[PDB]
């Protein structure tokens, strides 16, 4: 009857997160820590480029296979890539105004990392950091949409 | 010995002394009324037995005798239906021609012109065409005479008087103690062996000896007057051995375990009777024999007075995991200490069971000539679906009431209930997200189709033609159960239902049951069903988990289960209680089950029900559900506007009362909006300006007129809302399907 | 901290919630419940608002005329 | 912050303080309507506006009166 | 709505030459339901069907639009603040504890609509749906015939 | 002593009272310098559920 | 009586962890700490959700809202007959004592606490809102 799995977060039963296998399994925490969002030491512009490449490559698919011009053979990929470009641009504007809105207060409380060593604050959560993050997001998103078009053009088994 | 009879002699004196004193059951209302709210509280707290007192023994005795009263009332109602089928019915005429004559058992008196409601149903009769299906049930029982219904009615009245005598006895003369009610091992052993095991065994005996031969002769064209009476099929074994030669062997094949000899009246045929359109009564007889054996072995599981068996406390306490802490410990104490914890589970499973019943009674119509009475089939799905939803909402209610009153945190430390209350935020957050996801991806599909077909882009819709969302999993299960007798159920001659696929059974020209195809429309409506169910679950479960406390109000348990609000503070705290979550879950239950029964009616009228006169099945709506139900305008046009032609033109005909209850139900539903949209504080000031006029004329009452409570306003509003909406649907359904079906 | 949108109400501009946005959208033209409003300033703001309503009405009629003249028959 | 005012009809029954879930009210001696206690509202920055206080006031209408004012985190019962 | 129902039906029966239909059916409410609301909806709701569409499809879509908005106002009219504030508390927890999404945070704290505010919002959804539904029905049942 | 007798019927003259222009019976009158000394009990209860209330000497009148 | 300083060495009750605990308000704006000295180990009810076991001796407990602390205060005072006292902690480390701000609980007199927000008139002796019009902000006649 030993070996309980569910634990409170960092041992604190009053914070309210209840560290759980979906939260803090070694593989899951490893994967989430390796994501460019949580690389708080790298420049936010490059993490934004990577995130934007991913998101601009994935969100072309729906516009391509389900857009209004999905059934005309060659116009479909062009239309969906232009639509994904527009959506990426909209998201970049969203990120810019979010950086205008959020980063004005500079909260003074520190950050630890569930093991005691007081890490620094992520430069991403600063006005200049989020500005360059949205810049990287725009660049990477448009590049990822363009490459999605390219992959529709060049991949062998693209049905 | 532990498990035994334990009662108190003459606990409560039998007198009308407390009948003359209303409000006697509580300390607050026994002082008398000063305001009108007392009159409402007298009724709201009437059966709230766990607040009249604290001792569970007296609460339990009250509950037991109240159950006896409910049983007596149910027996009165059953005897009344049997009596109306005996005196005021065309049953003996319907037995001779059930495919032509409409089942009627309610005659209307000719007083103010309502003799027009005595419709020409058939059999030289004039009455109201019933949709409860009692005629099919009685034919399946093997009645064949109104005298047997008469004596069944008199037996029902005898049993009702017996139940009421039993309630009076077990409250006033000899009422059991708490340690008698708390023998849940004995109660389960008995309710499984004797109630559901021996009950199914006895019904199997009736099905062997009365239903099967009588119905076998009824299906062979024999007139119900020349059929042997059931006692003649009991005594004269020659008749049964002529009908089933295994009766020539006696009961020896049972005791010699040569059971295959009984394969004449205990079958596994499957499918439907081609001549009646219902399940084979030999199949049902074998069914009830089997589940009787199963329940009788299931009733020998728990330990009562002889060491063999299980202690439920030991099963529960030894079921715990690494994810779940201490596990089911303290739940035995919860359920042997709280009546509401029991009521919650019982209502939940009983309502889910009623919906199981609704779904399993149309696909596998058990009674002869049930499927071809489309009104009876529709009514029997709708009724049990609604009863199930109501019971489930009540299950959420009483779970909340447990969490408020009967919950003790000392008994529940790191058990499953504590561990649920500790992460209710995760629970409700994921439930909220899935409700939103499903709302979008289930209703925005309908909006997308509306927008596409309105813009003239039918190639962009979500249909069986443009963008197919086929329900491939349900289609595979259909094919898996259609091919079941070939591979996975070799002793079954056919599948359980014809809805899996195959040939249709048509009786009297009308389609009893035929395969049901599923496409994109069915995908969308099933996902709508899951969406609405999940939102109702969201509301009720959020009321349960946040019945004691929240991040808004941490002291909600002291506030109670039924309170309107803490105040306008914290931005506004109205409907924070666990009662108001039930009040909203009622609305969402209505919204869910309305769509469920709408799906049923349209799918049945389009793709199942119909006539075969020439070579071809001509359905009622012509199979529009496949292509028309992709849109909300579809359900408007081709269901709510098209199938409303029978209810609004029913005036001057036998179904005119259905149109009347259409309009009056539309009235009551909207009337509910006077109570739901508004608030008490307006009506109190209006009432006091009226009381001024009553004072001026010296007619102000001594019982001060108050506006209804806030909680009472919400309850009245939801009551009128549900009544009007359900009754509108009832009128629409019945007026449509009695005419076209 | 204290926001900027409800220039007419400092109690709303200090609201940390989303109620500030809504109540500032819905208290914008209740000029007599503004901060620092006098009666003369009230009447003057109302005068200007009536001028704005007139301008809007006349632009609306101009647009009806224009679209009937252009895209109509 | 909401506005909680307490009037001289207070008979000093302490019910408004016992009902207050936020510790906004307190009972002050003799520096009020009369001797034998009186209520007061010194910590209205913590008042949420629930009006449990005036729900519990037994005087004609309510000696304690909550007037809903500007909201904050403390006056909206937010743990976030 | 009563006023305009009366006007619209009296004039629909006048314009169609069938004032007898109003003189007979307007004396009872199933007349108003069937012969006015049900009868004159025939072209409106068939503005678009699975066979195609016509110029009344915009008014059909608007009809259903108002039916949606009205009912949505029912949500703010019947359900009241305190169910939604606790729901939003749960969603705040969900956003603060979700990885890759707690990076994004609100500047204005999510609270439920207040009491007066949601009263106004339900009244506005209600009125907009009422108005749009009747405008669609009016213009479509009159333009469809004439 | 001040006020009415301790069984007298009294009409309430407080404008914001629930029992304004309504007859009540005196429980007692506190003879100190207390403001609102008169304790009146009413046969009918207010919206809060109270039947007693303290009134001043100018808020009370005979019959 | 003097204002007690918050002891951080005070242990906490035995709680297995919930989800109703602290949020970013604790890190950004404020949070609250309630303390009490218990005579035994009793399973009490957390206002956030779930049951915790208080320790024999002094306990300490974090909360994100003052209403939570006073809910537990009335629970420990009414069901366990204890005398708890809670604070308000700011993320920068500043502690502000809150409940027994004079030592005794607010329903009891203390002979020296000052009466605040007391209108010395009857509730019907308030002026009409026309007299408090154009006072700057929208102002109630109660002022
Ligand atoms: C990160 C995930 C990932 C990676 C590393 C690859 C890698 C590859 N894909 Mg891609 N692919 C992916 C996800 C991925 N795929 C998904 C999710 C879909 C859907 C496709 C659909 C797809 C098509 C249709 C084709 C590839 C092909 C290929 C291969 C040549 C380009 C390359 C190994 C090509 C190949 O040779 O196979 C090709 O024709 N992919
Ligand atoms: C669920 C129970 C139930 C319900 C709803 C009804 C309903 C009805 N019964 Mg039935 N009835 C019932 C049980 C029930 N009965 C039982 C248990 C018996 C056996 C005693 C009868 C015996 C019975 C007879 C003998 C008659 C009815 C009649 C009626 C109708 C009018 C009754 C009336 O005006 O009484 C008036 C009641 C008061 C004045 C009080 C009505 C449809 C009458 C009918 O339908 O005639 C055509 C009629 O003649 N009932
Ligand atoms: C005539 C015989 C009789 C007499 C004199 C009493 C006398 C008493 N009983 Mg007992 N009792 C009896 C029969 C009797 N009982 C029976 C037959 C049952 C089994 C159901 C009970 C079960 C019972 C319980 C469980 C309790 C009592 C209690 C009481 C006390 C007050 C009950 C009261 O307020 O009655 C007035 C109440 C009624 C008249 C209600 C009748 C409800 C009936 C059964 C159902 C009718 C439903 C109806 C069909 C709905 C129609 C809907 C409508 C809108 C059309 C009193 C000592 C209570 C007690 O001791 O508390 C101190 C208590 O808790 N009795
Ligand atoms: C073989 C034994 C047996 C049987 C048949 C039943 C049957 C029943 N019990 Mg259970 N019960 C039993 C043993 C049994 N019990 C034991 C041993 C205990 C003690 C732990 C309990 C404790 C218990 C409680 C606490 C309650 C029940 C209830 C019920 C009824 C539920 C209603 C229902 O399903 O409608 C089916 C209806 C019928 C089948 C109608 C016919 C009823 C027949 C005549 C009575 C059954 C035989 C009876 C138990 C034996 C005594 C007969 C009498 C002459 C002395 C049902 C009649 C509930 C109820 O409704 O209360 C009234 C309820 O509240 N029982
Ligand atoms: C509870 C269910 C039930 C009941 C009551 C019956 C009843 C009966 N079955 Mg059926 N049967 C059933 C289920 C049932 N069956 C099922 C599930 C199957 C499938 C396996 C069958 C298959 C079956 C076959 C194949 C046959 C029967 C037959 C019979 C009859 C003969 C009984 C017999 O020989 O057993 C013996 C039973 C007893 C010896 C008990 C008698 C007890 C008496 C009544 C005691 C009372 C005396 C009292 C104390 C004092 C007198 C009082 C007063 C006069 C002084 C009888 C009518 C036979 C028959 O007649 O066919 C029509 C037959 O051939 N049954
Ligand atoms: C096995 C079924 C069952 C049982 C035994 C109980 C028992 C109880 N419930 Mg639960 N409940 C149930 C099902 C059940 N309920 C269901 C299905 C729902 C969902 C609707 C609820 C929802 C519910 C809530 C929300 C509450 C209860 C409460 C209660 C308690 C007091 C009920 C009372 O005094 O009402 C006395 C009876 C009435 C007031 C009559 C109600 C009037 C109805 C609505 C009229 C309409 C019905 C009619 C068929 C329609 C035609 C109308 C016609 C007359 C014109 C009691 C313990 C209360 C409680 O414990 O809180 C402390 C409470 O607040 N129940
Ligand atoms: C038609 C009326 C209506 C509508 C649309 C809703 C909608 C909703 N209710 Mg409400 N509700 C209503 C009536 C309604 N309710 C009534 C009458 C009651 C009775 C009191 C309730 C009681 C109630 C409760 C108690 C709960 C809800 C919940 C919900 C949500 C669950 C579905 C969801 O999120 O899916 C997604 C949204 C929809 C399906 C709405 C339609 C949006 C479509 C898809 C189009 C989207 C437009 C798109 C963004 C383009 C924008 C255009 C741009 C110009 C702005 C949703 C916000 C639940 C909730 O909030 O938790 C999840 C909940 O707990 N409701
Ligand atoms: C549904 C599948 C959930 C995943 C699953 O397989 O759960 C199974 C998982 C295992 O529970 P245990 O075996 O530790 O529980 C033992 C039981 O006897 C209860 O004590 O249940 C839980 O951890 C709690 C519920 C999780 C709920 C998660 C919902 C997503
Ligand atoms: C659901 C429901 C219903 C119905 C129900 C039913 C119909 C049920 C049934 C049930 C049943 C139907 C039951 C039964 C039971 C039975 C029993 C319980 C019996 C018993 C018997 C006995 C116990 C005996 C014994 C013996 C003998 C005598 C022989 C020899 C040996 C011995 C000793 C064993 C309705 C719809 C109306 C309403 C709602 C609810
Ligand atoms: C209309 C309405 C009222 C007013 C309803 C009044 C108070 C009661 C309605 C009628 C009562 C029941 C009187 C009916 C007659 C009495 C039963 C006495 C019988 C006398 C003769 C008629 C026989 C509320 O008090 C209310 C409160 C909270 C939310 C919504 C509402 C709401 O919508
Ligand atoms: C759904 C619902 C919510 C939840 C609604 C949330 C909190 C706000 C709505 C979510 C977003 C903001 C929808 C915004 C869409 C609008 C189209 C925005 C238009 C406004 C601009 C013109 C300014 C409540 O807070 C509520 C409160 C009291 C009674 C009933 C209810 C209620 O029914
Ligand atoms: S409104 Fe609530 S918190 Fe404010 S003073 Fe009154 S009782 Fe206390
Ligand atoms: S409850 Fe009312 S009367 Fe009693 S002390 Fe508080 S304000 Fe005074």
């Amino acid at each position: 009857k030993k070996a309980q799995v569910i634990s409170p977060v960092n041992g604190d039963p009053f914070v309210g997160m209840l560290e759980t296998p979906v939260t803090s399994a070694p593989i899951v925490a490893t994967y989430l820590s390796n994501l460019p969002a949580y690389r708080t030491g790298v420049a936010p512009v490059l993490r934004g480029v990577e995130i934007g490449l991913a998101h601009g490559f994935l969100l072309a698919g729906p516009f391509i296979k389900l857009g209004p011009l999905r059934n005309v053979p060659e116009t479909a990929e062009i239309a969906g890539s232009l639509s994904a470009a527009g959506l990426v641009l909209i998201l970049a504007l969203c990120l810019s105004i979010y950086g205008s809105a959020q980063f004005q207060s500079t909260p003074s409380i520190g950050v630890k990392t569930l093991s005691g060593r007081s890490v620094a604050r992520d430069p991403l959560f600063s006005a200049d950091g989020w500005s360059e993050f949205a810049a990287g997001f725009l660049v990477g998103g448009e590049a990822g949409v363009a490459w999605a078009y390219v992959c529709t053009q060049i991949l062998p088994y693209y049905s | 010995k532990k498990v035994k009879i334990a009662v108190d002699r003459n606990p409560v004196e039998t007198s009308f002394e407390k009948w003359a004193k209303p409000g006697h059951f509580s300390r607050t209302l026994s002082k008398g009324p000063n305001t009108t709210t007392w009159i409402w509280n007298l009724h709201a707290d009437a059966h709230d037995f766990d607040s009249h007192t604290s001792d569970l023994e007296e609460i339990s005795r009250k509950v037991f005798s109240a159950h006896f009263g409910q049983l007596g009332i149910i027996f009165i109602w059953l005897s009344g239906m049997y009596f109306h089928g005996a005196r005021f019915s065309n049953y003996e005429a319907w037995l001779s021609d059930p495919t032509h004559i409409k089942p009627s058992a309610q005659v209307v008196w000719p007083i103010v012109g309502q003799e027009i409601l005595n419709g020409d149903v058939g059999g030289g009769f004039q009455g109201i065409q019933i949709t409860s299906g009692f005629f099919q049930l009685w034919r399946a029982s093997g009645i064949t005479s109104e005298l047997q219904l008469y004596t069944t009615a008199i037996g029902g009245l005898v049993m009702a008087a017996a139940m009421f005598f039993a309630g009076w006895f077990h409250y006033h003369k000899a009422a059991p103690k708490l340690e008698w009610f708390q023998n849940v091992e004995s109660m389960l052993n008995h309710h499984l062996g004797g109630l559901l095991g021996l009950g199914s065994l006895a019904w199997a005996g009736h099905q062997i000896h009365v239903s099967l031969p009588v119905n076998k002769l009824l299906d062979a064209g024999v007139d119900p007057k020349e059929i042997p009476l059931p006692h003649d099929l009991l005594l004269n074994r020659a008749i049964m051995a002529d009908l089933y030669p295994s009766f020539a062997k006696g009961i020896a094949p049972f005791f010699t375990l040569n059971w295959s000899e009984y394969s004449d009246f205990l079958t596994f045929k499957g499918g439907l009777n081609p001549v009646t359109g219902g399940l084979w009564l030999s199949d049902t007889a074998h069914h009830h024999v089997a589940i009787a054996v199963l329940f009788l072995v299931a009733g020998h599981m728990y330990r009562t007075n002889w060491g063999i068996g299980h202690s439920m406390k030991e099963i529960l306490e030894a079921h715990r995991g690494p994810f779940t802490g201490e596990g089911h410990v303290g739940l035995y104490e919860i359920l042997t200490t709280s009546w509401h914890a029991q009521l919650a589970i019982n209502l939940a499973l009983f309502g889910s069971l009623s919906i199981i019943v609704a779904h399993h009674m149309y696909a596998m119509p058990p009674y002869p000539y049930l499927a071809t009475d489309y009104g009876t089939q529709l009514s029997l799905f709708t009724h049990h679906t609604w009863i199930g939803g109501f019971c489930i909402v009540g299950a959420g209610a009483h779970a909340a009431i447990f969490m408020v009153r009967d919950y003790d945190p000392t008994n529940n430390y790191n058990n499953l209930l504590d561990r649920v209350i500790r992460h209710r935020d995760a629970i409700i957050s994921h439930l909220n997200w899935v409700c939103i996801f499903l709302g979008f991806h289930s209703f925005g599909l309908y909006i997308h189709n509306d927008t596409m077909s309105a813009l003239g882009r039918p190639q962009d819709m979500f249909s069986d033609t443009a963008i197919q969302l086929q329900p491939v999993f349900a289609q595979w299960i259909q094919n898996t159960h259609f091919l079941a007798p070939q591979l996975t159920a070799p002793n079954a001659l056919a599948a359980t239902s014809l809805t899996w696929g195959g040939d249709l059974v048509a009786v009297g020209g009308k389609v009893a049951m035929m395969p049901i195809s599923l496409g994109t429309s069915d995908f969308m409506v099933h996902h709508i069903h899951a969406f609405t169910i999940h939102v109702t679950v969201l509301i009720l479960l959020k009321g349960v988990l946040f019945a004691r406390s929240s991040r808004l109000i941490p002291d909600k348990a002291n506030l109670g289960f039924r309170f309107p609000c803490d105040g306008p503070g914290r931005g506004g705290t109205c409907q924070v209680s666990a009662w108001d979550h039930v009040f909203l879950g009622l609305f969402w239950m209505y919204n869910s089950l309305s769509i469920v029964i709408f799906h049923f009616s349209w799918k049945m009228q389009s793709d199942v029900w119909g006539t075969v006169t020439a070579s071809g099945v001509s359905h009622i709506t012509g199979g529009n559900f496949a292509q028309s139900a992709n849109t909300i305008n579809g359900w408007l046009r081709d269901f709510l506007w098209a199938q409303s032609s029978q209810v609004i033109q029913s005036y001057g005909s036998a179904l005119s009362a259905y149109g009347l209850i259409f309009l009056g139900a539309h009235f009551v539903w909207a009337f509910s909006l006077m109570f739901l949209f508004s608030g008490r504080g307006y009506w109190q000031e209006l009432i006091e300006s009226i009381v001024w006029a009553h004072n001026k004329l010296k007619v102000a009452p001594a019982i001060q007129p108050r506006a209804l409570s806030i909680t009472q306003g919400r309850a009245v509003g939801v009551a009128h809302y549900l009544l009007g909406g359900i009754a509108t649907t009832w009128s629409f359904f019945l007026a449509r399907i009695i005419s076209v079906g | 901290a204290t926001k900027l949108f409800p220039k007419f109400s400092q109690g709303l501009a200090q609201d940390p919630t989303t109620r500030r946005i809504w109540y500032g959208l819905a208290m914008a033209h209740d000029f007599e419940s503004h901060d620092g409003m006098t009666e003369e300033n009230l009447y003057q703001k109302i005068f200007a608002s009536h001028f704005g309503q007139l301008s809007i009405i006349f632009l609306w009629t101009s647009g009806n005329l224009f679209h009937v003249a252009w895209q109509g028959n | 912050a909401h506005i909680v005012k307490i009037y001289d009809t207070c008979i000093g029954c302490t019910q408004c303080v016992r009902a207050c879930p936020l510790d906004v009210l307190e009972m002050v001696p003799w520096d009020g309507c009369k001797a034998s206690q009186m209520a007061s509202a010194p910590r209205t920055e913590d008042c949420v506006g629930c009006k449990r206080c005036e729900t519990a006031c037994p005087t004609d209408f309510l000696s304690v009166r909550v007037y809903l004012g500007s909201e904050s985190t403390r006056s909206m019962g937010l743990s976030y | 709505g009563w006023v305009t129902f009366y006007w619209h039906w009296k004039h629909l029966t006048l314009w169609q030459g069938n004032v007898a239909q109003f003189d007979e059916s307007s004396t009872y409410l199933m007349g108003w339901l069937r012969d006015y609301l049900w009868l004159n909806s025939s072209q409106l709701i068939n503005g678009y069907n699975p066979f195609g569409m016509n110029s009344l499809s915009v008014w059909a879509w608007t009809f259903l639009f108002g039916h949606l908005i009205y009912a949505t106002g029912f949500m703010f009219l019947i359900s009241w603040r305190g169910y939604w504030q606790e729901l939003i508390e749960t969603l705040v927890w969900a956003h603060e504890k979700t990885p890759l999404a707690n990076l994004v945070y609100w500047k204005d704290k999510p609270v439920a609509l207040s009491i007066v505010q949601a009263r106004l919002v339900g009244l506005a959804h209600f009125s907009v749906g009422y108005i749009f539904t009747y405008a669609a029905f009016l213009i479509a049942s009159t333009s469809g015939r004439f | 002593e001040v006020g009415p007798k301790r069984g007298s019927l009294v009409k309430i003259l407080r404008p914001e009272s629930y029992w304004f222009n309504q007859v009540g019976k005196v429980v007692s009158v506190d003879q100190s310098g207390v403001r609102y000394p008169v304790v009146v009990r009413f046969e009918n209860q207010n919206y809060a559920g109270v039947t007693t209330n303290n009134y001043a000497l100018d808020e009370v009148v005979a019959a | 009586w003097t204002v007690p300083t918050l002891n951080p060495d005070t242990p906490s009750p035995i709680f297995g962890g919930s989800t109703g605990g602290l949020l970013r308000k604790a890190q950004t704006e404020e949070f609250y700490v309630i303390t009490w000295e218990a005579k035994k180990e009793q399973i009490f009810e957390m206002p956030t959700g779930g049951a915790a076991i208080m320790r024999q001796g002094p306990n300490l407990l974090k909360f994100g809202k003052k209403e939570q602390c006073l809910a537990l205060t009335t629970q420990l005072r009414n069901k366990f007959k204890l005398t708890p006292c809670f604070y308000r902690v700011f993320p920068d480390g500043k502690v502000q004592y809150l409940h027994p701000a004079d030592g005794v609980y607010p329903e009891k007199v203390n002979a020296g606490r000052v009466g605040a927000n007391q209108n010395m008139r009857r509730i019907g002796q308030n002026v009409n809102p026309i007299k408090v019009k154009f006072s700057g902000r929208m102002m109630s006649p109660a002022e």
